[PDB]
């Protein structure tokens, strides 16, 4: 137990594209999605 | 204060101060004032005919 | 003995924000030694019903600013299925000048929020969650998505989560630097790919909300709080604070004070140790206090003679005619230009509203420019009158609450602080004869 | 104070609908994971996050790449057009490749947010704004960043810089033209929202798994 | 029946569920001001023109998308819905331009007509008005963009009426502004029908423009034949 550091560190090697990597992997896991029954409002 | 004959007046720099609103037109008692406007070759809303029948105007 | 009558001092064990300094690990594993996640399954079990009624009494009211009393609000959705699709959106927007509470909770508990998301939608029958957040907060995105990863491997989320067979899906959505899109309506048009303007209501979101299906948008600190009150009992949340101010609540502290600081208070806290406990104290020593906005730009400011005595709740900051807001505490001493302090926020609320309706969009603009003149002296007394009117004609006649709360300050200042407009007004008049 | 930048565009030969752009395949497999997030027959919903995607790969917004995502996403491109004149993220104009911005709000400002901008101004010798003649830093003015506590910040390309100094500012800003790349956070031996000497509270160990759970659960 | 009963000023009303505040009032000759709504377009509730008081309700409604209650007593001429139809007009005509003698929506203006009816008649606006660059959508409607109040009349009709999207708001808040974005002609078939609906003259007949004013003209009722439609 301590509380001299400081844990919130990995966020210092963040690059431009870690928000979508991370979306791309957590693509397999979703539910598959609901449709509205239309591509569009426009169709 | 003094009424009497009519004039069309300029700016200084000598353009035309009527710009084809016909609100003297609309307010004429005696139906006195003719307007015919249309767009000028450089665009600016100007009239074409501006008559005053000086034998129905009132003063 | 019951019924308290001081608040304001709770020790570490009833601090639902554990790690909101970021000490120990952020982390699953880390959480999990915190007490995340734990019995999410048999609280899930219980069902809906148990997790409204728990809400319910806990006295929790809707940390987003407008304190609605969250059990009834989250159980509005608690209709039968129509053929559409339940949704839960979390707002993270924060675009509260002052506050800074759902940051560190992103960055720092994250799976706190998470498992919110989780027993929230399945109390209103949520088929998944989608989370807002901030377009500036790019870090803390990220750390939210590693922490869902995480869950999601773990098997909190997604399909079968927990163990209890119901299938919920989390999902992060970032905006793109826009304090409207903090408003539920605009937030939801930013989600469906629109501009960030409100809608009216109504419809609520309750029967129209997100893709056109019922949806509820509530506050991160909302959420978070959620599976502490579902464990701990709901009755232990509303021992807190006063009556229909209960529990705790997270305040930031900035401005003129010693040590600008985030904390974690019992909800009816004076705010004189508010200050004086955590922050340090004013710059200067008490006495050098000169104004306080005790929740956000939006909410109207208050002299030293009303912050002595003054409870950091609801219903006593509405009786100090300032409302409580999102709890974010701008201290400015006796050094400071708080005519020019106005302005600013003034000019925030003029660079952040949408331009939607006539009342913000013109109003905001006009009140903007008379506040510009005014920082320099340059009108008469009458406009004083004259811009309390008009804040008069934006305050209940726009379409969201953007104009009040553009309103709202530029009342408080004419309310406390009109001899100093009045003496501006004067010095600028004979010094340019 | 005022917008300064227009809300039309004209055509230009650095900006036309013939200027080249295009979805690099990654970024094409990472639209298709952001669209696969939302519900079937709603695609626009896809336009905020694929449209900033562009302005990541491209480092700005130009006309061809508000065509192309209108086109992706099968949405008018007047739609899109709203979305990236509407939010203030989207750079419809080249910006440097250090895209500073700093906090000028009533709690920044109280803090002594002017020292810091004119550290800057006067550290590289441009205004508000304008871009360096290298073409490496474009600074701004920007509303509350939501680090009000850790007053005054700038935030620099997705990084959050508080609790600053106008030599600390000085001293990020030729660290990072030196070809690194400072650490984001406070610069007040703070690392964190804390208060800034004694951490008044969460002192004592977090209690342990089911310490407060109630009776039938 | 399905019927509800509402009150106007006092008067017993039979309406249709999902009946607005103003087809209530409408129903018994009461026309409420407006600017954005029109009947045949989406509702907006933007312009905020159509604020009318409920009684025993501290908050005025916008008339235009409120559907009415049971047992609710609409007050269109109470002093509250007078002061907000005041100070939206008001804040209208804050930025409005002085152009009404060289407007060709002169004697035609829902906003000078609203203005004279429900609105002030001074101003106490102190500070510069705010100026708008012109579009070119092309010879048939002339814009002048100054004079726009941002109802969003012209956007709902060109994409609902006309299935033409390419007519949207750019900006935010004051510096909000209505077109393209892009030099774009705006060509259908039913392009024309904008003018009319724009209550301004920020989208005005550009054939017709200067020639005449509206109390200058005989009105006679006639049929088109440039088609078979009539
Ligand atoms: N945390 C932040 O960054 C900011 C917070 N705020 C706060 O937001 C407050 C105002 O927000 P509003 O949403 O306009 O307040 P509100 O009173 O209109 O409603 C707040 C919540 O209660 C729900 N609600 C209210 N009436 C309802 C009804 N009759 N039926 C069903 N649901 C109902 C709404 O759906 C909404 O979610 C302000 O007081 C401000 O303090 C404002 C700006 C920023
Ligand atoms: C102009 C404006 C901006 C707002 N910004 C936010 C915000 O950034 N975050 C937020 O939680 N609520 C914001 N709100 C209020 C939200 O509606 C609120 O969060 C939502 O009602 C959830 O409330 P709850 O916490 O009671 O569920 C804003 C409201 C207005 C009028
Ligand atoms: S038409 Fe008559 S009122 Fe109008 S500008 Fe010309 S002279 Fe004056
Ligand atoms: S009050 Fe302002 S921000 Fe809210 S909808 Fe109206 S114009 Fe937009
Ligand atoms: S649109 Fe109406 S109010 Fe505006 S200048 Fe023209 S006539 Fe005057
Ligand atoms: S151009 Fe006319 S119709 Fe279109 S938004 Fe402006 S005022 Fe309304
Ligand atoms: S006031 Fe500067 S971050 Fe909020
Ligand atoms: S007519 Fe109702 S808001 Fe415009
Ligand atoms: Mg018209």
């Amino acid at each position: 137990f301590d509380n001299s550091t400081y844990r919130n560190l990995q966020h210092h090697e963040y690059s431009t594209y870690t928000f979508l990597d991370l979306n791309v992997e957590l693509s397999k896991f979703r539910m598959p999605q609901p449709s509205s029954g239309r591509q569009s409002p426009r169709h | 204060r003094f009424r009497g004959e009519h004039a069309l007046r300029r700016y200084p720099s000598g353009e035309e101060r009527c710009i084809a609103c016909k609100l003297c037109e609309a307010v004429c008692p005696a139906q006195a004032i003719t307007i015919e406007a249309e767009p000028r070759a450089d665009g600016s809303r100007r009239t074409t005919r501006y008559d005053i029948d000086m034998t129905k105007c009132i003063y | 003995a019951p019924k308290k009558t001081s608040f304001g001092s709770l020790k570490d064990e009833d601090r639902i924000f554990t790690n909101l300094y970021g000490r120990h690990d952020w982390r699953l594993k880390g959480a999990q030694s915190r007490g995340d996640w734990y019995k999410t399954k048999e609280i899930l079990l219980k069902g809906p019903d148990w997790i409204l009624g728990e809400v319910k009494t806990s006295g929790l009211r809707g940390r987003g600013g407008a304190g609605f009393p969250t059990g009834l609000k989250w159980s509005f959705m608690n209709k039968p299925s129509d053929g559409r699709p339940k949704y839960l959106v979390v707002n993270a927007d924060e675009g509260e000048p002052g506050t800074c509470k759902d940051r560190e909770i992103i960055r720092h508990d994250p799976h706190k929020l998470v498992e919110g998301c989780l027993v929230g939608g399945r109390a209103m029958g949520a088929r998944a969650a989608y989370i807002y957040i901030r377009g500036e907060f790019y870090n803390e995105a990220s750390n939210l998505q590693v922490a869902i990863r995480e869950a999601y491997e773990a098997g909190l989320i997604g399909k079968n989560a927990c163990g209890s067979g119901y299938d919920f899906d989390v999902f992060v959505v970032r905006g793109a630097g826009a304090y409207i899109c903090g408003e539920e309506t605009a937030l939801i048009e930013s989600i469906e790919g629109k501009q960030g303007k409100p809608r009216l209501k109504p419809p609520f979101p309750a029967d129209v909300g997100v893709f056109g299906c019922p949806t509820t948008v509530a506050n991160v600190e909302t959420v978070a709080v959620s599976p502490t009150i579902c464990r701990r009992g709901g009755a232990w949340f509303a021992s807190f604070g006063r009556e229909r101010n209960s529990g705790t609540k997270l305040f930031n502290i900035s401005g003129h004070v010693n040590h600008p600081c985030t904390v974690e208070e019992e909800m009816s806290v004076p705010l004189k140790e508010l200050i004086e406990k955590h922050a340090g104290g004013v710059i200067g020593g008490w006495d050098n206090l000169l104004a306080v906005i005790p929740g956000g730009s939006s909410t109207p400011l208050i002299p030293k003679s009303v912050c002595e005595t003054v409870l950091m709740d609801f219903d006593a900051l509405v009786q100090a005619q300032t409302g409580l807001g999102t709890a974010a505490v701008i201290v400015m001493d006796r050094s400071t230009d708080i005519v020019k302090a106005i302005a600013r926020l003034i000019e925030f609320y003029k660079h952040e509203s949408c331009g939607q309706c006539t009342p913000c969009r013109e109003g905001v603009d006009w009140m903007n420019k008379v506040m510009a003149r005014f920082v320099k002296g340059d009108a008469r007394p009458a406009e004083i009158d004259s811009l309390w009117e008009i804040s008069k004609q934006i305050e209940g006649h726009t379409i969201c609450a953007l104009g009040d709360g553009a309103a709202w300050p530029v009342q408080g200042l004419i309310r406390h602080f009109r001899p100093e407009l009045e003496e501006r007004m004067q010095q600028f008049a004979l010094q340019h004869q | 104070g005022a917008g300064g930048a227009l809300f039309v565009h004209r055509d230009t030969p650095e900006n036309n609908p013939d200027t080249p752009f295009d979805f690099t395949p990654e970024n094409y497999k990472r639209i298709e994971a952001i669209v696969k997030n939302y519900p079937e027959g709603h695609k626009a919903a896809a336009v905020l996050p694929v449209l900033d995607l562009a302005q990541r790969q491209n480092g700005w917004l130009p006309i061809s790449a508000m065509n192309k995502v209108a086109e992706i996403l099968q949405v008018p491109p007047m739609r899109v057009y709203e979305v990236a004149t509407f939010y203030t993220m989207y750079n419809r104009k080249p910006v440097g490749k250090y895209h500073i911005q700093v906090c000028t709000t009533t709690p920044c400002m109280l803090r002594n947010s002017d020292s810091i901008l004119e550290a800057i101004q006067k550290k590289l010798g441009i205004k508000v704004g304008e871009t360096t003649p290298d073409k490496l830093f474009t600074l701004i003015e920007v509303e509350c960043l939501g680090a009000c506590v850790n007053a005054p910040m700038v935030q620099i390309n997705d990084n959050y810089y508080e609790d600053l100094t106008p030599k600390d500012i000085e001293e990020i800003i030729d660290e990072l033209k030196a070809g690194k790349i400072p650490k984001p956070g406070p610069r007040s031996g703070r690392f964190s929202c804390e208060p800034a000497g004694g951490l008044t509270s969460l002192t004592e160990p977090p209690k342990g798994p089911g310490f407060g759970v109630q009776a039938g659960l | 029946s399905n019927l509800i009963e509402v009150f106007v000023d006092g008067q017993s009303v039979m309406v249709e569920p999902g009946t607005t505040v103003l087809q209530a009032c409408e129903k018994v000759g009461m026309q409420i001001p407006r600017f954005c709504y029109h009947e045949r377009l989406s509702v907006a509730g933007n312009c905020r023109m159509c604020l009318v008081e409920i009684e025993k309700a501290p908050k005025v409604v916008a008339a235009c998308a409120m559907p009415v209650m049971k047992g609710w007593n609409i007050l269109t001429n109470s002093e509250k819905s007078k002061k907000a139809r005041e100070g939206v007009m008001e804040f209208l005509l804050a930025n409005h331009p002085l152009d009404c003698p060289i407007c060709d929506q002169g004697g035609e203006c829902d906003l000078q007509d609203q203005s004279m009816m429900f609105g002030s008649d001074r101003s106490r606006f102190l500070e510069g008005k705010r100026a708008v660059e012109d579009k070119n959508i092309g010879p048939l409607v002339k814009t002048i963009m100054t004079r726009c109040i941002q109802c969003t009349r012209c956007i709902r009709f060109a994409s609902e009426i006309a299935g033409v999207d390419d007519l949207g708001t750019t900006g935010r808040g004051n510096d909000m502004q209505v077109g393209t974005y892009i030099e774009k002609m705006f060509m259908s078939e039913l392009s024309g029908n904008i003018i009319d609906i724009c209550p301004v003259g920020a989208l005005t007949s550009k054939p017709y423009a200067f020639t005449a004013r509206p109390w200058e003209t005989r009105k006679t009722e006639s049929i088109d034949v440039m088609d078979a439609v009539g």
